[PDB]
């Protein structure tokens, strides 16, 4: 009966509250309670990067930490030598509506995406010399939000009709799909190990999803509007999650419940990217307040504050080898921090 | 500009009743205070707003601000010429400050109705056909640099005059015959002229122009609650500019040329009246030209 | 890619002769020109350099102000223009590609060439020996010296390692001291320090004998050396 | 039968996710800081380096 | 030396630069309509030359680009909303079969009144008026609306009463007009008056750079 199955979901549910609401013995606030604060942190601009003609979407470090890749409404892609301010190449587009990019981890090939519901993939290492297009992915039903590599012949897009998918390049369709969120999905994050991997989805819900099996294990609830970003911990083993009514949150994958909240009385707009430092001490936020904050990660309080900009801050990137933090915002500038 | 003669040096009758009478020792102070308390702190605030407050650099803000310094260095020295009228038209402060004044309250006009002028035509080539900002910078010193090139004679002659008879050492109001003319004739007719004139022509051309493109039969009707209060703000600068100062020029020659000619001075007191009246657009522009709109009068006030 | 070249034969001393050179199957308005050349049995020496949009141009001292270069992107052709020739100019002449970017592979394709008749602050380098008797199957190490350091401020060292088998133009090995060009067997090797560098090859082959030559491009002219040959 | 569907792939989902160990939150806690001070002396952002060695100035 | 690899940089500024002076000449037009609205029949008859769909063209040396969404306009969130750079907006409505105008007529509420769109202005193209002419005087527009106030057999009145139905929908009266139109075959001005009314809104966009106003 329909009636008999709702009731044993309700069972379930109220389950599944009181396992978790078991385990809650303690808290962060508490037992970090001594450690000596950071004190202040203040960074300043070491290089400014002009050249575009409009708004910016994305941006990706390459794996070396000198590379850099950026798409805007222009068009184009442009991948900067970061060291002196050169450009390597300029990439023209077949869509002007783009919302994504990415850096493959040997160095060979890029991609991209928007509104056109396909994603295209260039080769960059050529005979001829130049930059031409090696393949277009296309069964997506709506418009993809973010893309990432596995290696040169796997990759994994997320696409606003609640869907993931799982894509082989040298043949060209799905190898597996994942299904089970309501409304469409915003951003995703990969494992360090490349097993794992989660994703956001405008329902205030994210999910951890497996790679080899194509089922998800968990799903965490708990904010009240959209998640707009989302990122790992270096360790693996913890993820903190970004939404629009100014609030950040640090979430656990063994215990399955919420860790932090980092919200302040000044704050009254959107959270537009979430990344961390290396040791795992920091925690960055870009805002709609034309500024970028610096969060502690262990006492919830403030560090610092980088002010440059005079428009919304819709990128954040911090590099492998920890050296520098780049931003890119509307006013078609990115800047590296340091 | 009284015309003195041979050092002994002496004056007539009718200088002698101006200079001890009543235009010249009461009537003035008055206007000179009224002007320097409105003008100095209005203009001041807008040079600040259009320095610090502006974030395109839209070639208008570039021209108002350089209007409003202009008129800010016109108004600044004005005590001691106050201590001069009041102290009956003796001086007491060295030749310098003389020559300070005489060439600074011209300098300031001039650049004034320059700034002008430049705006008018700015609109004009704007609304006709739907970079600016460089050329408004290379313009703005251009035009700096060429009234610096023509304030310089007023200092190199000697400003200030004795005159025992009424025991009084004025400055610049009585002058030395042979010097009035020579030099100084063709300096002051070619600024009332050369600098008044042509851009007035101009001024005046592109306004009208204007007026006359936005008041045709031969656009959309959903405009027109807005372009006819755009007509309101044009009548009320153009009619002002020519009503302020082409009054004070006018005069200007009409006297000279009873000096290069005949010799008399009859019409100074005219003179000193078209200057009043000219003296008061260091006040009534920023009333006329900043404090109209929507968006500067915002941002102003929340400065 | 296919590079030709054309124009040369017998010239009587004076006069004056033009050189061409046709690119197919490449983005021949993204790349810059070298102009190299070859005596009837000696080392190579260097000619002229022609770049991207035709903004640098460079040539050397037994060349300057009687030979000029020149290149039309339309029609993708490259032009060597030489007036008053000698006794000393016989010789044989390629042509060769290049580009300059973050990672790139310099000097990556050669020409096939022409041959032509007639009736101190630059950098030396020295090669050790002439010949070298070689059995297949056994390693081998060569080596060459320079005369001044190499290795810049910003961590790199500008060394390049070429080959050419009997009866052909050479093909590139070894670039930047350290690294393998595409299309090279996975048995070559090079190493060294300032002022002093090696080269290995492992299991010997056939195909494998020819003679090798070292090049420098830290500040031009770029100079050659003498060449070793392994004699199988 | 579409209901029917629906509800029992929700109770199977359910049901996957119930059976799942866990750990109490101050493991976590202690975890995470430890791992945060251990790699504390190679992280440049929070603790600068000599001007020698940044590859940037 | 490996400096020239900085050449190369120089000469992509270059190119940058020769597409800058043509982006700013650009002017963007959304275009939105419905499955009867006529939209294909209009897109064809102008001459004009899956997704989101482009279309550019040229009117009196000035370069015009329009983008259709093809029924995607379902999609309800902000991020969507990524067209803060548009000039115009235009619909295409239509006024023959009643029934489904309040369908369309809904559809308005929502797109109108956003707030990335307070500083743009509205296009209205009545389609068809000749299904109009026949029905008038055949069947009665009291069956369906009940508010017309006049006689439901003159083309004025019902015309009259039609775009004030759709004027009464926007909020905010004066930022930036909405103008309207007739049309059924013209195929032939429909450049000259979207010209018009562009050229309009730039004056409305001029008078406030200049200050005066």
């Amino acid at each position: 009966e329909l009636d008999q199955l709702r009731q044993e979901a309700e069972q379930l549910k109220n389950q599944i509250r009181d396992a978790r609401k078991a385990c809650a013995d303690a808290t962060l606030s508490q037992i970090t309670n001594n450690i000596d604060p950071v004190g202040r942190i203040q960074m300043r601009t070491r290089r400014t990067l002009r050249g575009h003609l409009a708004k910016i979407y994305a941006m990706h470090w390459g794996t070396d930490s000198r590379l850099l890749v950026s798409a805007s409404q222009d068009g184009k892609l442009i991948i900067w030598d970061s060291y002196t301010t050169n450009k390597v190449h300029a990439i023209p587009l077949r869509s002007s509506w783009v919302m994504t990019c990415a850096y493959a981890p040997s160095g060979n090939y890029v991609a991209c995406g928007g509104l056109d519901n396909i994603c295209s993939i260039y080769n960059l290492k050529t005979r001829e010399g130049n930059v031409r297009v090696s393949r277009e992915l296309a069964g997506h039903t709506g418009y993809l939000s973010c893309c990432r590599f596995l290696d040169d012949n796997q990759i994994v897009t997320s696409s606003g009709d609640t869907t993931c998918a799982l894509w082989d390049i040298e043949t060209g369709q799905q190898t597996t799909t994942f299904t089970g969120h309501t409304g469409d999905v915003m951003s995703l994050s990969l494992a360090p190990d490349t097993r794992l991997f989660v994703s956001g989805a405008c329902d205030a819900s994210a999910k951890l999803w497996d790679v080899r099996e194509g089922m998800c294990r968990q799903t965490f609830t708990g904010h009240e509007s959209d998640i707009n970003a989302i990122c790992f911990f270096p360790n693996g083993n913890a993820f903190a999650t970004g939404s629009d009514d100014a609030t950040c949150r640090l979430f656990d994958l063994r215990a399955d419940q919420e860790l932090m909240t980092y919200s302040h009385d000044n704050i009254i707009c959107g959270i537009t990217s979430v990344s961390f430092s290396k040791s795992g001490r920091l925690l960055l936020a870009g805002y709609d307040d034309f500024n970028c904050n610096v969060w502690d990660a262990l006492k919830a309080d403030r560090a610092g504050v980088l002010a440059g900009h005079d428009n919304r801050v819709s990128c954040l990137g911090v590099t492998d080898d920890g050296m520098a933090v780049a931003t890119g915002s509307w006013d078609s500038f990115l800047k590296i921090w340091n | 500009s009284l015309i003195g003669k041979v050092t002994v040096f002496s004056v007539d009758e009718f200088s002698a009743s101006v200079l001890t009478g009543k235009l010249t020792t009461v009537f003035l102070p008055i206007v000179y205070t009224i002007v320097f308390v409105v003008g100095l702190p209005s203009n001041g605030m807008a040079l600040w707003v259009f320095l610090f407050r502006t974030k395109k650099k839209h070639p208008a803000v570039i021209y108002m601000a350089n209007l409003a310094l202009a008129d800010l260095l016109s108004v600044i020295w004005f005590p001691l010429k106050i201590a001069y009228h009041i102290h009956g038209n003796n001086w007491i402060y060295g030749e310098a400050l003389c020559n300070v004044l005489i060439g600074f309250f011209y300098g300031n006009m001039y650049c004034s109705i320059l700034f002008m002028t430049c705006l008018s035509v700015q609109r004009y080539w704007v609304i006709v056909n739907p970079k600016k900002a460089n050329i408004a910078i290379g313009i703005s010193l251009a035009i700096w640099l060429l009234i610096l090139l023509v304030t310089i004679p007023l200092y190199v002659v000697k400003q200030t005059i004795f005159i025992p008879a009424l025991n009084i050492t004025t400055c610049h109001d009585v002058l030395p015959e042979q010097l009035l003319v020579g030099d100084m004739f063709n300096y002051f007719l070619s600024l009332a002229i050369g600098v008044f004139l042509f851009p007035a022509f101009l001024t005046a051309s592109a306004y009208v122009l204007m007026i006359r493109m936005l008041r045709s039969s031969a656009m959309d009707e959903n405009s027109e609650k807005k372009r006819k209060r755009a007509i309101k703000l044009i009548v009320t600068v153009l009619a002002m500019y020519l009503i302020c100062f082409t009054p004070s020029n006018l005069l200007l020659v009409v006297h000279y040329f009873l000096i290069k000619s005949q010799g008399q001075s009859h019409v100074y007191a005219l003179y000193i009246v078209a200057l009043c009246l000219s003296t008061l657009n260091s006040c009534i522009d920023p009333f006329v030209y900043y404090f109209v709109s929507h968006d500067f009068r915002d941002h102003a006030k929340n400065a | 890619v296919q590079l030709v070249e054309s124009g040369g034969g017998l010239v009587q001393p004076g006069g004056s002769r033009k050189l061409s050179c046709s690119a197919s199957g490449f983005a021949f308005s993204s790349f810059g020109m070298h102009w190299v050349r070859q005596a009837p049995e000696k080392g190579l020496e260097w000619v002229a350099y022609i770049s991207s949009g035709s903004g640098t141009i460079y040539y050397a001292d037994t060349v300057k102000g009687r030979f000029t270069i020149s290149r039309d992107d339309p029609k993708n052709t490259l032009f060597l223009q030489m007036t008053s020739l000698r006794s000393e100019d016989t010789a044989m002449y390629y042509c060769v590609r290049s580009i300059y970017y973050y990672g790139s592979s310099p000097f990556d394709f050669w020409g096939q060439g022409t041959t032509l008749t007639v009736s101190s602050a630059d950098i030396v380098m020295t090669q050790a020996t002439s010949s070298v008797p070689v059995t297949p199957g056994e390693s081998v190490s060569i080596s060459c010296r320079s005369s001044k350091s190499l290795l810049h401020s910003n961590g790199n060292t500008y060394l390049y390692w070429f080959l050419q088998r009997p009866g052909q133009s050479p093909q590139l090995l070894i670039y930047r001291m350290s690294n393998l060009a595409s299309g090279v067997p996975d048995r070559f090797s090079g190493s060294g320090s300032g002022t002093a560098f090696t080269l290995t090859i492992s299991r010997l082959e056939a195909e494998d004998v020819g003679v090798y030559y070292c090049m420098q491009h830290l500040e031009y002219p770029l100079t050659f050396g003498a060449g070793t040959k392994l004699e199988l | 039968t579409a209901s029917i569907a629906q509800a029992r792939k929700l109770v199977e989902q359910l049901k996957m996710e119930a059976n799942i160990d866990r750990i109490k939150v101050s493991k976590a806690a202690a975890d995470l800081m430890a791992y945060c001070e251990a790699h504390a002396k190679e992280d440049p952002l929070l603790t600068p380096v000599p001007a020698s060695e940044n590859p940037f100035r | 030396e490996d400096k020239a690899a900085a050449e190369r940089s120089k000469e992509i500024d270059k190119c940058l630069s020769r597409e800058k002076t043509y982006v700013k000449r650009l002017v963007k037009i959304l275009l939105l309509g419905a499955d009867n609205s006529g939209k294909s029949t209009f897109l064809k008859q102008m001459r004009i030359i899956k997704g989101i769909h482009e279309y550019d063209f040229e009117i009196k040396n000035v370069p015009f680009k329009m983008v259709d969404v093809g029924g995607q306009r379902s999609e309800r969130k902000r991020w969507f909303e990524c067209f803060d750079s548009v000039t115009s907006i235009l619909f295409l409505v239509d006024s023959s079969d009643f029934n489904r105008l309040t369908e369309s007529l809904n559809d308005f509420e929502t797109i109108v009144n956003n707030r990335v769109f307070s500083n743009v202005s509205i296009i209205l193209f009545l389609n068809k008026t000749d299904l109009l002419e026949e029905k008038v005087q055949i069947v009665s527009i009291k069956d369906y609306f009940l508010e017309f106030e006049g006689d439901p057999h003159c083309l004025r009145d019902v015309q009259k009463f039609l775009v004030e139905c759709f004027r009464n929908k926007r909020r905010d009266q004066q930022q930036k007009p909405l103008y309207h139109h007739f049309t059924t075959a013209i195929n032939t001005e429909n450049a000259r008056l979207i010209f018009r009314d562009v050229k309009d809104t730039i004056l409305h966009d001029n008078l406030k750079q200049l200050m005066l106003q």
